[PDB]
């Protein structure tokens, strides 16, 4: 549910991925 | 020496008769202009939608665009 | 991967064939 | 007897003995093709 | 005389061998296609369509066969699962028997062309010179083939007529060949969207058709006449070998960036999804839902299809075999079984660590665990002297969920560095190795190889379209200068 | 035609290279002296090299808002 | 409705458009 | 025996069909 | 022309004006290739000296840093970016030339400008035969740099993740990406690349050899030591002796040319070839598809202990390449890999 | 014309060049990027 | 004069004077 | 491909030497 | 124009480029031998 | 059976060396 949760899930896998490229002007 | 004769090569002889047949002057060089120029423009639409340099209100050029 | 060869030599036998006959030295008749 | 040799030969195949050489070949093979592959 | 590089012009100004050798061309290339899609029949498996698709077997004429419609076959079966109780004429090795039967007729036409060259077609009444009506051939050409390309848009992938095309869903699951409605706006020119090709076709068409029709009507000029070397057919070949080239770089963009016409489903993943970790994020939401809402990870990872699973993997990728790992995806790492499950680790505290993805870059990668805040808490040690990152002393055990291991957690430091390094190429798959002799490294992928294929061939036709450029401007001092 | 022989040993085309040259080289030297290529350039000084927030290498790792995050991330 | 990107792109095409003309201009001033 | 048969038959169609072929293209140049 | 009337207009002024004999000649392909060239040349120039890659690739690659002149250089965008153009107007820059700068988008400008100059100038080849009538074998030889240009600076970056695996415009930046190719490609076991190579040191061969010949067999034509005047721009006679030159080459060698034109164009024939044949192996190289790995000799590697060779030794410092690659290397992927990890054998 | 030899403003430009290339190469040793 | 040698030499010569005496301030400025 | 390079590198070999030596002794038969 | 071809062509090669192109092909069979073999 | 076909080819390419060194067309002076 949360993209958050789900963002910091994929970053230890891959830095790469579409919804980490997308709206992480904020970090 | 004539060449081999057939009824369809006599019917569609028109098609290939004026072989250089040409106008003078330049023709239609403006209308070259236009139709490049459009072409051009056409293909820069589409390489930068393509590169995603392009955003509209309607294009995502990503896989989601199948649903 | 024997079919293949046994076809391949039979096909070419037959195209050895189809030339001999219509591709033939004509006799000169001199 | 000179210094180029003096039995200077051509050799000749025709059309149609290149057509026996060929069968023969092409003949020969598809007989023997399924002995040796056994 | 001529010499080995220019044979063919023995037939530059004869128009009855210039269509005869056309004729058989265009005989060899539907023979050869006709063969290699009997070959992909012969040594295709439909055992799994699934986790063993065509692109995992090599398979190149196939999935274009695939792409247009036809999806049956003779032998009673279909790729995406049903059973072709009545799959007609147009099957595969149908459709290959089409193309030997044209293949025939277009050598026997060949012959004749060849036999019968002094045709009074090729000589104007003006002088009776060797000519050929260039303007009026193209304008004829143009008007067929933009009435070809309009009926093509209009008929078949519109449905009313056709097939239709395949189109599937973004992650490539489900998969159909159906009929798709025209769209006419900017959705259109999106690259992803199916519903862009018909309307892309019909206008296409249209314009084709009134196109040629103005060149049938209106003649061209001196000045150009004399400037593109318009009397040379030379220039014809330039001009055209130009535009293949054109199209050559048009497909091997579109096949390695992936488009409407181009799915996941018949000619295999991009590296780029791999890399932007599309199966994966979609993998890994369809547990968020599900998750957030009770029925936590020990289950409901069987609720994960075993496709999305196998599309998660660094195999799957098309860039990941060499230049001479020649053949089928299988005969690379083995075909697939069953999915074991994602990979849950953990160490001796609590927290989960996850494996780092493969760079599609590399051939070897080192097995590190990572924390949910990104730095890395153990390693595969390669020294194992006086390092104290080493799973055998941070304690880190391995379980599995809703694959053929499910709820098994793994402790032995051997197995769960064995299941880490197999992890670190993505998800957890178990291969059959014997049954092809599998080597273990990678192979490529059709959409790869294609792309790599056209890539070169397309260098190959630039060259080519600058020596005929170099020909058709300069026909007048080949054999040598003016001297003077 | 003046084929670079009788030009540079010209007594007038030296003269009205006298200046010019000089000018030029002034001009160059007061863009980067003055700091009008940091300015107008966005390269960052040896001073202005890190960030407090930051003490590792920039990292864009975007491809739309990256104007705003260049901005965020440059040295002001 | 009408976005930065197409702006812009609006924007290159006369100024490319510009370019043209002034190359023209540069090239008939002898 | 299932490549090693091969590898003879191709030897054994062309080495002697080449040779052939050599003789007769050379007579047919000669006239 | 074709003897008609013919009435002057603007294309025939332009075209009077514009083929004709000047110091440097303009004539038609002169609208795109002097500001392509021009454009290339300038953005090159001003990378080399102030464009920082602090933001692309978080790197020094100018002389405002303090770099040298190898070390300068004009840096690839961002792989975030992808493989987009970066326009100064587009939506990376939107109008803002200074962070247009520090997006890297002058590395696309350039490329992109060199190209267009790349074409303009085997246009400008051909135009020039065309206007004093002799075959455009410059521009057939030409063709090879051109493919080598495409195929490492647009196809590789365009089949691979992003312009940041593209080549970086500097001495030490192509020496980064000639490393890249080493450790990630093995580009020194692919077979167009030896194919290139060959094509090349051949090429290195013919124009020594065929310089060295033809003033080592020179006529006499002299009454005084330096033969360099003993040349008139004016004469249909042989200055050097062919026939010498082939006695000596088939003594020496064994082989020898019978034929100055035939020599001239073998000449012109290895290194187009070499260039091209090297062309196809990087596109090869573009799809990750390389000749990395020999499956026989790994696999009787793998199951013997003792079976050292030179390729295995290769292919270990490959992978140790590209381990001490990837954290300096490739920023984001932000691979923090310990000191453990690397790969190294005794003491050091 | 001819006033200021060739060879004199070859040398001049000649004598400039070189002591610009000392100048920096001196400035590999000095100023930024000089390992100090 | 104005002529095309004119622009031709001087858009090459303007800017790399320019750039050169950039280069000659730039190796004086200290850390 | 043990033996597939084999039969790759035979017809690699024997079709242009054929080939070249077809047309050889065409050009050395008529002198 | 008549019966016969007007475009009836003798194709040659000498010896010096049977030389260049067998050596061709050997060096290419050479250079690509270890890769199809593998 | 890969060190066979290495060496016959090997050889082969040095006495083909050796063919077209010594058994090359000899030019003429005329
Ligand atoms: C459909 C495109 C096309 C067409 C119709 C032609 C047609 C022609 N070309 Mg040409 N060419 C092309 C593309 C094309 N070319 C390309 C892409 C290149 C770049 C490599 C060239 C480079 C080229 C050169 C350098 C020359 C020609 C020449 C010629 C003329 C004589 C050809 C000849 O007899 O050589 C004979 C060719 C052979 C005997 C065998 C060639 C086959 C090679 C060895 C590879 C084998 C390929 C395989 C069997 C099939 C693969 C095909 C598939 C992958 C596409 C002829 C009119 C010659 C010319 O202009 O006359 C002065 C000339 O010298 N071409
Ligand atoms: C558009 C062209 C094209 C493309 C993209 C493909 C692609 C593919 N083919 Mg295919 N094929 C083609 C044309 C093509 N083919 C043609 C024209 C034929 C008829 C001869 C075949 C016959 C064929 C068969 C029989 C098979 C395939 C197979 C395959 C798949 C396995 C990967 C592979 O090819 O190995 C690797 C690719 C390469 C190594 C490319 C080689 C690069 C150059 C050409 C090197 C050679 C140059 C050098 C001078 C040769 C000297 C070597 C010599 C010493 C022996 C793959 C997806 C296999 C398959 O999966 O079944 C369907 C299979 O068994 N193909
Ligand atoms: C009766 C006509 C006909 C039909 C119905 C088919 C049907 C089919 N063919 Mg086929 N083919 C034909 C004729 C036909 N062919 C002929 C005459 C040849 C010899 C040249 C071939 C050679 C051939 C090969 C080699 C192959 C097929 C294949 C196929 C199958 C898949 C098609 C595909 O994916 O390729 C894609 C087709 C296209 C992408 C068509 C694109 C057309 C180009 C891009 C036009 C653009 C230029 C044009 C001038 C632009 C106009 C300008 C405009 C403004 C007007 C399919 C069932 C494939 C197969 O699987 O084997 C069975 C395959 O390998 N065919
Ligand atoms: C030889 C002339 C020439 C050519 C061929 C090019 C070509 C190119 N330039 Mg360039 N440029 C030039 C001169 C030229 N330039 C000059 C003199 C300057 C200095 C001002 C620049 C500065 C410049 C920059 C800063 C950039 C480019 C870029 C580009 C590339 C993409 C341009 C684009 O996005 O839209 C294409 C533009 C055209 C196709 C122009 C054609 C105009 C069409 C045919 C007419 C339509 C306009 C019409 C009036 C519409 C209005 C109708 C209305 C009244 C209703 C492209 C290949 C971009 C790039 O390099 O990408 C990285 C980039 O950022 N150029
Ligand atoms: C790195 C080696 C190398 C360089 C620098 C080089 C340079 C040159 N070759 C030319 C020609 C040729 N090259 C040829 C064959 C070859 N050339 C080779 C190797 C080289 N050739 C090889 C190996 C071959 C064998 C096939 C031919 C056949 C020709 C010609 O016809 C021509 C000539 O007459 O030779 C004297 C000249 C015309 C270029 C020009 O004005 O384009 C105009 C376009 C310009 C200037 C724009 C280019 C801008 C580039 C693409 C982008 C920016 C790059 C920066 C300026 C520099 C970056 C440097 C870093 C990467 C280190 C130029 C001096
Ligand atoms: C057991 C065994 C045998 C051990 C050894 C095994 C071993 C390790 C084998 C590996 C070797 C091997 C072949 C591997 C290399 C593989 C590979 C890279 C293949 C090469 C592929 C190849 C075809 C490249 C094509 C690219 C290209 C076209 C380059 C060709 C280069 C070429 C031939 C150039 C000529 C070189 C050269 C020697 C020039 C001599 C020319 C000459 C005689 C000029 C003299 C001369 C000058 C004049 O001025 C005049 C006037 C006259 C008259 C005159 O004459
Ligand atoms: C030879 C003769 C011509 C000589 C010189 C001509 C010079 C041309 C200079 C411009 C070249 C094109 C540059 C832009 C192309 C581009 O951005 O492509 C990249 C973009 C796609 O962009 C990519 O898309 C992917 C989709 O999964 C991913 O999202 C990537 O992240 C995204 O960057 O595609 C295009 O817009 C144009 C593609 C068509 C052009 C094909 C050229 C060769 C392509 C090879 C692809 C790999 C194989
Ligand atoms: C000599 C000419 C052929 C050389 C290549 C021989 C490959 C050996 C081989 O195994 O082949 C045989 C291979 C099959 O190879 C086998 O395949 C099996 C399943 O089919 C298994 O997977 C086996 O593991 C595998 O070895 O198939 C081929 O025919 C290779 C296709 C060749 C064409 C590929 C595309 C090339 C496209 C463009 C290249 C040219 C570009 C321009 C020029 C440069
Ligand atoms: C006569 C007849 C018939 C029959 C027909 C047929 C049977 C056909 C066929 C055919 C076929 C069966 C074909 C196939 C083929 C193949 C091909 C045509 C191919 C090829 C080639 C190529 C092109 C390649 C190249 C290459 C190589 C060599 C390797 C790899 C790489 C490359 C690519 C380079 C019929 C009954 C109908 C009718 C009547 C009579
Ligand atoms: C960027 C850009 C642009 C463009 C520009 C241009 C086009 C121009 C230019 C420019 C240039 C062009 C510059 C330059 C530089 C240069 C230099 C820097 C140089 C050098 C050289 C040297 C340093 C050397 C010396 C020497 C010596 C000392 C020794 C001996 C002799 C010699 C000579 C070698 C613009 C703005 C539009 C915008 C966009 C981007
Ligand atoms: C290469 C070249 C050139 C040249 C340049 C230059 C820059 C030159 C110079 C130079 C110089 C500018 C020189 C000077 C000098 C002087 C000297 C070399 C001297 C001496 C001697 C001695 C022995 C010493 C002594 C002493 C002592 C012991 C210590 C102190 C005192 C005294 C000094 C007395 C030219 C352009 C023409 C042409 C082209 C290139
Ligand atoms: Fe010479």
């Amino acid at each position: 549910q949360r993209v958050r949760t789900v963002l910091d899930m994929d970053d230890p896998a891959k830095e790469e991925t579409v919804k980490e490229l997308r709206k992480d002007i904020n970090n | 020496e004539p060449g081999i004769v057939t009824p369809l090569g006599t019917l569609l002889r028109p098609l290939n008769s004026e072989a250089g047949k040409v106008l003078p002057g330049w023709g239609t060089t403006v209308l070259m202009a236009v139709a490049i120029l459009l072409f051009a423009v056409f293909l820069l639409i589409i390489l930068e939608i393509y590169n995603s340099s392009l955003i509209l209100d309607g294009v995502t050029n990503s896989w989601e665009s199948l649903a | 991967m024997e079919a293949l060869v046994y076809t391949f030599l039979l096909i070419g036998t037959l195209g050895i064939i189809f030339f001999s006959i219509f591709f033939r030295e004509p006799p000169r008749i001199a | 007897m000179a210094r180029p040799n003096p039995n200077k030969q051509v050799v000749e195949l025709n059309r149609s003995s290149l057509y026996w050489g060929l069968l023969l070949i092409f003949v020969l093979a598809v007989l023997f093709s399924s002995y040796i592959f056994n | 005389g001529l010499p080995w590089y220019r044979v063919h012009t023995v037939v530059i100004n004869d128009p009855g061998r210039l269509i005869s050798v056309h004729l058989m061309h265009t005989a060899l290339v539907a023979g050869w296609a006709g063969a290699m899609t009997l070959f992909e029949i012969a040594v295709f498996d439909p055992s799994d369509p699934v986790l063993n698709p065509m692109w995992r077997q090599g398979m190149f004429v196939l999935p274009f066969l695939t792409r247009l419609g036809v999806t049956q076959s003779w032998g009673g079966w279909t790729i995406s699962g049903e059973t072709s109780s009545n799959p007609g004429i147009w099957s595969y090795e149908g459709a290959a028997a089409s193309h030997i039967v044209l293949s025939g007729l277009l050598f026997l036409a060949s012959v004749w062309h060849w036999v019968y060259w002094d045709l009074e077609l090729f000589r104007d009444p003006r002088t009776g010179k060797t000519a050929l009506d260039l303007p009026k051939i193209f304008g004829i050409h143009l008007f067929l083939a933009g009435l070809l390309c309009f009926g093509f848009g209009a008929f078949h992938v519109t449905g009313v007529f056709g097939p239709g095309i395949w189109v599937s869903d973004p992650y490539g699951l489900t998969g159909s060949v159906q009929p798709v409605a025209p769209s006419w706006g900017a959705e259109g020119f999106d690259p992803y969207n199916p519903g862009g090709v018909p309307a892309h076709h019909i206008a296409a068409g249209i314009l084709g058709v009134l196109a040629g029709l103005f060149h049938l009507c209106v003649r061209p000029s001196i000045r150009l006449y004399f400037g593109l070397s318009m009397g040379s057919i030379e220039s014809v070949l330039s001009s055209s070998i130009a535009a293949v080239f054109w199209a050559a770089f048009v497909v091997a963009g579109t096949m390695w960036y992936g488009s409407a016409a181009t799915p996941i489903e018949l000619f295999g993943p991009t590296r780029y999804q791999w890399d932007q970790g599309f199966f994966q994020q979609e993998i890994q939401k369809r547990v968020a839902q599900s998750t957030s809402e009770g029925l936590s990870v020990s289950e409901a990872w069987a609720k994960i299809p075993e496709k999305l699973a196998f599309y998660d993997y660094i195999g799957n990728n098309p860039a990941k075999g060499g230049l001479f790992r020649t053949g089928a995806m299988n005969s690379g790492d083995g075909i697939a079984v069953g999915w074991l499950g994602h990979a849950s680790f953990k160490d001796q505290e609590g927290r989960e660590l996850f494996v780092r993805r493969m760079p599609t870059f590399f051939e070897t990668f080192p097995v590190v665990l990572i924390d949910k805040d990104g730095v890395v808490r153990a390693d595969v040690p390669f020294r194992k002297a006086e390092s104290k990152y080493s799973i055998e002393q941070v304690g880190v055990s391995v379980t599995f969920y809703g694959g053929e291991l499910n709820g098994l957690t793994f402790t032995d430091p051997s197995t769960v560095k064995k299941y880490a390094r197999k992890a670190q190429l993505g998800e957890i798959f178990e291969f059959d190795r014997s049954t092809l002799q599998s080597d273990g490294v990678f192979r490529s992928s059709p959409r790869g190889w294609f792309t790599f294929g056209h890539l070169s061939f397309a260098l190959l036709f630039f060259f080519g379209h600058i020596w005929h450029g170099s020909r058709t401007i300069f026909r007048d001092v080949f054999a040598g200068i003016d001297e003077d | 035609e003046r084929p670079f022989s009788d030009i540079l040993t010209s007594i007038r085309y030296w003269v009205i290279h006298s200046i010019t040259v000089p000018s030029l080289f002034i001009a160059g030297w007061l863009f980067v002296s003055t700091g009008l290529a940091y300015d107008v350039f966005g390269s960052p000084r040896p001073n202005e090299y890190f960030t407090e927030d930051r003490q590792d290498a920039p990292l864009i790792t975007d491809r739309f808002n990256a104007l705003e995050q260049v901005k965020k991330l440059s040295a002001q | 409705s009408v976005t930065p990107s197409l702006k812009n792109f609006l924007l290159s095409l006369v100024a490319g458009a510009v370019v043209l003309a002034a190359i023209a201009g540069a090239v008939t001033a002898v | 025996v299932n490549i090693l048969g091969l590898t003879a038959t191709a030897l054994f169609i062309i080495i002697p069909t080449s040779f052939l072929l050599i003789l007769y293209v050379k007579t047919a140049a000669s006239e | 022309i074709g003897t008609y009337q013919e009435k002057r207009t603007w294309f025939d002024d332009a075209d009077d004006w514009l083929r004709q004999d000047r110091f440097v000649f303009v004539g038609w392909s002169g609208l795109l290739l002097l500001p392509c060239a021009y454009f290339a040349v300038g953005g090159w120039l001003t990378g080399c000296t102030f464009v920082t890659s602090w933001y692309t690739h978080g790197l020094a690659s100018s002389y405002i840093e303090g770099c040298n002149f190898l070390t300068a250089a004009v840096s690839t965008p961002a792989n975030s970016l992808g493989h987009s153009l970066l326009f100064v107007w587009g939506p990376e820059a939107q109008g803002d030339l200074t962070r247009w700068f520090q997006l890297g988008g002058l590395w696309a400008f350039v490329a992109l400008h060199g190209a267009f100059g790349l074409i303009g100038f085997m246009l400008r080849q051909f135009e020039i035969a065309r206007s004093v009538n002799l075959r455009p074998y410059n521009a057939i030889a030409f063709s090879a740099p051109i493919a080598v240009f495409v195929s490492v600076f647009l196809i590789y970056p365009l089949g691979q993740s992003g312009w940041f695996f593209a080549p970086s415009f500097g001495v030490a930046s192509i020496f980064r990406f000639i490393l890249f190719f080493q450790g990630f490609h093995n580009w020194t076991l692919n077979p167009f690349h030896m194919m290139g190579v060959a094509g090349v040191l051949g090429a290195a061969l013919l124009c020594a050899i065929h310089g060295a010949t033809v003033e080592n067999t020179l006529f006499e034509d002299g009454d005084g030591a330096n033969t360099f005047r003993a040349f008139n721009p004016t004469q249909a006679e042989e200055t050097y002796s062919m026939v010498t030159a082939n006695r000596f080459w088939s003594q020496i060698f064994g082989v020898a040319f019978s034929n100055k034109r035939w020599l001239h164009f073998f000449m012109l024939f290895v290194p187009v070839t070499g260039l091209w044949m090297s062309a196809l192996g990087v596109v090869g190289l573009a799809l990750n598809l390389r000749a990395y790995d020999f499956v026989s000799q790994e696999i009787r590697a793998a199951e013997d202990p003792e079976f050292e060779t030179f390729y295995t030794k290769n292919i270990l410092l490959n992978e140790g390449i590209r381990a001490w690659m990837a954290a300096q290397d490739q920023p984001h992927e932000k691979l923090t890999l310990p000191e453990e990890v690397l790969p190294r054998g005794n003491a050091l | 014309i001819g006033r200021i030899p060739l060879w004199l403003v070859g040398t001049v430009v000649g004598l400039l060049a070189i002591g610009l290339l000392a100048i920096f190469f001196y400035g590999s040793y000095v100023g930024l990027g000089s390992s100090l | 004069i104005f002529t095309v040698r004119w622009l031709a030499i001087h858009a090459i010569a303007v800017p790399t004077i320019f750039f050169l005496g950039a280069i000659t301030a730039m190796q004086f400025i200290q850390r």
